[PDB]
């Protein structure tokens, strides 16, 4: 289906989230020509500097270069009065963070985390093959549909490793507009020195996200950013909270999940496995049923938006 | 040893000293971005010829220039009680002179020298299109980022042309004596400003490729007597394509001396140069011997315990 | 293993099967798979692999057979027939061969100066949403070379950009504006020579962008006008543009726009009309008729913008210049 680039075709119904600096509003909407429900993301461009407007245009280039089952498809993009409007299909369970903040406050089940992280690593394996570094892999950027499909969505943050036609070994750009992302960034991104970073930096953010889905709170949550930088630089690695690691302590995760989170979060980037190597890891071999059969049942306490 | 906060910035250790004051590393405590700060004691500025006017001019220019090859000003902060000013700048790893001092022949391979010269000419064409004459082009005023991008830095000596003047005519002799053209050494009343920067970029290309200077003298008078004669030599290991470019730059009469157009059109500029030798690396940190030149802020974070 | 001459002949013939598709899908799927496989086989010759770098003899044979066969014209013409990942491979092949050098020569720029239709077929691709993003990537690499930028600027087809920067699909319209800005700003002497000889036609179209009902078209077009007028290569354009009473009447309307950004960009162009020595009498008649209104307005204009010291010097200089005007 094709969506018209005119502001009259969409009935905005309710607010489902906010983003960018504090400038983006995310709305559930109805597309009048068919009655299909969609997400509309709106940013007022009069609030944006010329650097911010240029940063928003880069997301629209990258979201056209990718076509993968586990990356969010963009349906339309247009200007209405002062506002940049972006349209997507609507993910009925919200983000993986919205589930934690509403129905899984003490952390998710290990099998539900396996289905989610397999879908995230399948999207990263495509993006890393295209010659890009995703930045901001976090539980807010993972979205779940009513039929249990998992989508990665942080595309504003992406950087190309291709320069003058050559794929570079490492890159040195410090991520712009990233204050809300600093806990999930790796030590070699924050160091800003002559080493640079590469695609192994996302394998750290998958380990931080795995801890966030399992524990229900992010590592380094209450810290000022300078204390969290100090703990990253002194080498403090976060891990799963269960009866082997120490009110909610009446559980264990499998040794496979403990080993997965320790293959991520390594200090040396070259010792981290690639996204295609992690999809072979023994943690995922507990998945037996189809994702679209299992995930809606693993989420049984939740009500999907319909 | 102990943390100090200046606005949102945490003070780190010394990166060097400039023409007007100390340069230090700083951390933005909100965004964790790594920066440099130039510290200007107002007590010292009024001891230097026009120093307070040069600092004011340098700030007014840096607020309105935006290019990939020119240094970026981030903030200006004041401390009127202690009589200090701080300019917060983009971080660069070292100057081009610190690399040249780090090898025994004091030169770069032709493949590496060509890669910096193309970035210098991209930055000069921007500055000239904006009407800025940078009177002090030399390896000491060219800075390298961690990504290997070159930045033209010290705008304090520069002159800005009036918007309605039809040509780049300049009056005033300024900047480093060893990089100035015969028009300055002969003490002329008027000269083309853009053709001064082509000479200083010519002495720069001669130096970084050859490891020598075209003109020398024991003091300013002997140096300007030797520049005023206009006569110099090019060594026998210098290739014919480069030797011709170093004669179109370094030309005695400003009308015969190359423009940016004739430099970009030259055979040595448009050729592709093979990596026939290993490039000169950015040298390790001078005190700690750290090869990556990592942040000095960690013992200051361990004093502050966050914030 | 297959040669470049085999791979060029394979891709030529499989494209010639896709060109018609009179036979049923059982042949079209095979032809589509052949086009995909041979585009990867070409890209492996140009970009190599991590254990086996590009070999200069294979690149020389491939680049010559792509001139001999006419296949560069065919892949650009028939780009709609190729699948999603294959269309990105055509852009990655094309840009690498366009950067080829033989000493000081660029032999692919020497090639495209005959069969110039490659440049116009890439420019036409903005009218086709399923290929516009790849055509835009290939076209921006062409205009890095001054002969190819010159063919586009000096053509009747250039004036299509005034439609492409106003399209309702914003990810295409903003890619068309990026290509439009690069043609006007990259080659300084070529752009100045064009803007003199085509002044009366170019500024008669450009005033329609300053009247646009799209906010982002209006905002980006007024930003670029200030950057074209302040550039010292354009001094003869600038002094002619500021000599026209219609151009001042527009800038005094844009100072009253509802957007703070449009007002602030208009001030930086309006400044240049009043700061001018040797004004023509139509400009003096306009400013003398508006003298009190301008002094009262400039005394109130964005006084909350207190962080900028040179903005306050320019406002002070303009209020003085408007007080110092002499009656006829
Ligand atoms: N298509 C969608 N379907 C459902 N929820 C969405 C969708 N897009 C965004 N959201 C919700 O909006 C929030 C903010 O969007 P996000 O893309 O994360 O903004 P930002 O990156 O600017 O911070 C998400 O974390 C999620 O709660």
């Amino acid at each position: 289906s094709s969506f018209l680039p005119e502001g009259g075709c969409y009935e905005l119904l309710t607010v489902i989230g906010k983003g960018f600096e504090d400038l983006m509003t995310v709305n559930l909407a109805r597309y009048k020509p068919t009655g299909e429900y969609v997400t509309v993301r709106r940013i007022n461009l009069e609030a944006c500097s010329n650097e911010m407007v240029t940063f928003l245009q880069g997301e629209l280039h990258v979201s056209k270069l990718f076509n993968h089952p586990n990356i969010v498809p963009y349906r339309a993009t247009f200007i209405a009065d002062n506002e940049l409007w972006v349209v997507t299909s609507f993910m009925a369970y919200g983000s993986a963070k919205d589930l934690i903040c509403t129905h899984f406050m003490d952390g998710m089940n290990e099998l539900a985390i396996a289905y989610i992280l397999q879908g995230v690593l399948k999207a990263l394996d495509y993006i890393h093959h295209m010659g890009y570094v995703h930045r901001s892999v976090k539980a807010s950027h993972i979205l779940i549909s009513v039929d249990g499909k998992v989508y990665l969505s942080g595309l504003r943050s992406n950087l190309s490793m291709i320069s003058h036609g050559q794929r570079q070994r490492v890159v040195h750009d410090f991520p712009k507009y990233s204050v809300k992302v600093l806990p999930w960034l790796s030590p070699e991104v924050l160091q800003q020195n002559l080493q640079g970073y590469d695609a192994k930096s996302d394998i750290y953010s998958v380990g931080i996200t795995a801890c966030e889905l399992a524990n229900g709170h992010v590592p380094f949550k209450d810290m000022p950013a300078t204390q969290m930088l100090l703990e990253k630089l002194n080498g403090t690695v976060p891990c799963l909270l269960d009866t082997s690691t120490i009110h909610p302590y009446h559980r264990t995760f499998s040794p496979h999940f403990h080993h997965f989170v320790e293959q991520c979060l390594q200090r040396n980037p070259d010792a981290r496995p690639s996204a295609s190597t992690l999809l072979n890891h023994s943690f995922f071999k507990q998945i037996k049923r189809r994702a679209s059969e299992a995930l809606p049942e693993l989420l049984r306490p939740v009500t999907p938006i319909t | 040893k102990r943390a100090k906060l200046i606005g949102k910035y945490l003070m780190g250790d010394l990166l060097g000293e400039g023409s007007y004051g100390k340069v230090k590393e700083v951390l933005d405590s909100e965004t964790l971005c790594r920066r440099a700060v130039k510290i200007l004691k107002k007590k010292k500025l009024r001891r230097i010829p026009n120093g307070e006017a040069n600092v004011k001019k340098e700030i007014q220019l840096l607020r309105r220039l935006r290019h990939k090859n020119v240094i970026q000003l981030v903030d200006v902060l004041y401390n009127e009680e202690k009589q200090k000013m701080y300019m917060v700048m983009e971080y660069c790893v070292c100057g081009m002179q610190e690399m040249l001092d780090s090898v025994p022949e004091k030169r770069f391979p032709v493949c590496q020298a060509h890669g910096y010269f193309c970035q210098l000419i991209d930055g000069l064409e921007y500055l000239h299109s904006q009407g800025i004459v940078h009177k002090d082009i030399k390896p000491g005023n060219l800075l390298l980022t961690t990504g290997g991008t070159l930045k033209i830095s010290d705008l304090g000596v520069a002159e800005a042309l009036h918007p309605f003047a039809a040509d780049d005519t300049c009056r005033t002799s300024q900047g480093s004596p060893a990089f100035q053209p015969p028009e300055i050494a002969n003490g002329l009343d008027t000269f083309s400003g853009f053709k001064v920067d082509i000479w200083s970029a010519g002495v720069t290309l001669y130096n970084i490729t050859t490891g020598l200077y075209p003109f020398e003298g024991d003091n300013i008078y002997k140096l300007f007597e030797n520049i005023g004669k206009g006569s110099y030599a090019i060594p026998g290991d210098c290739g014919p394509p480069l030797s011709d470019l170093l004669k179109g730059m370094l030309e005695y009469e400003p009308a015969k001396r190359f423009s940016i157009r004739q430099i970009r059109q030259h055979s040595w500029f448009r050729k592709k140069h093979p990596p026939a030798e290993a490039p000169v690396p950015i040298p390790p940190s001078p005190d700690t011997k750290d090869r990556w030149r990592s942040m000095t802020v960690v013992p200051y974070l361990e004093d502050l315990h966050g914030a | 293993h297959k040669s470049p001459a085999d791979i060029v002949k394979n891709l030529k013939e499989s494209m010639a099967v896709l060109e018609k598709q009179d036979i049923s899908d059982k042949k079209a799927e095979k032809a589509t798979e052949e086009v995909s496989k041979n585009l990867v086989a070409m890209k492996e010759i140009l970009y190599g692999t991590n254990e086996k770098e590009p070999q200069t003899e294979a690149v020389a044979q491939l680049a010559q057979e792509l001139y001999n066969s006419g296949l560069l014209s065919t892949l650009v013409a028939d780009l709609q027939l190729i699948d999603f990942e294959g269309k990105k491979d055509v852009a990655q092949i094309f840009n690498n061969i366009l950067r080829r050098q033989i000493g000081t020569r660029t032999p692919t720029v020497e090639y495209i100066c005959t069969q110039q239709n490659i440049l116009f077929m890439l420019l036409k691709g903005y009218e086709s949403p399923e290929i516009a993003l790849n055509c835009g990537i290939m076209l921006r690499e062409c205009i890095r070379h001054e002969p190819l930028a010159k063919i586009i600027l000096w053509s009747e087809q250039f004036y299509d950009f005034f439609r492409y920067v106003e399209m309702s699909t914003f990810d295409i319209a903003s890619d068309a504006f990026a290509t439009f800005k690069d043609l006007l700003t990259r080659h300084k002497l070529l752009s100045a020579e064009f803007l003199e000889q085509h002044y009366d036609r170019f500024f008669s179209e450009y005033e329609k962008l300053l009247h646009s009902e799209n906010y982002v078209t209006k905002r980006q077009s007024l930003k670029l006008l200030g950057e074209l007028l302040l550039d010292r290569h354009n001094f003869t354009i600038m002094t002619k543009y500021i000599s026209k009473p219609e151009n001042l009447k527009l800038m005094m309307n844009l100072l009253r726009d509802k957007s703070r950004n449009i007002q602030f960009e208009a001030f930086h162009v309006f400044k240049v009309f009043v700061a001018n020595p040797n004004k023509t009498q139509p400009i003096l008649d306009i400013l003398l008729k508006n003298q009190a209104k301008l002094i009262e307005f400039l005394s109130k204009f964005q006084n909350d913008r207190t962080e900028d010291e040179q903005f306050n010097d320019e406002k002070t200089y303009l209020v003085k210049q408007i007080r110092d005007l002499k009656r006829p």
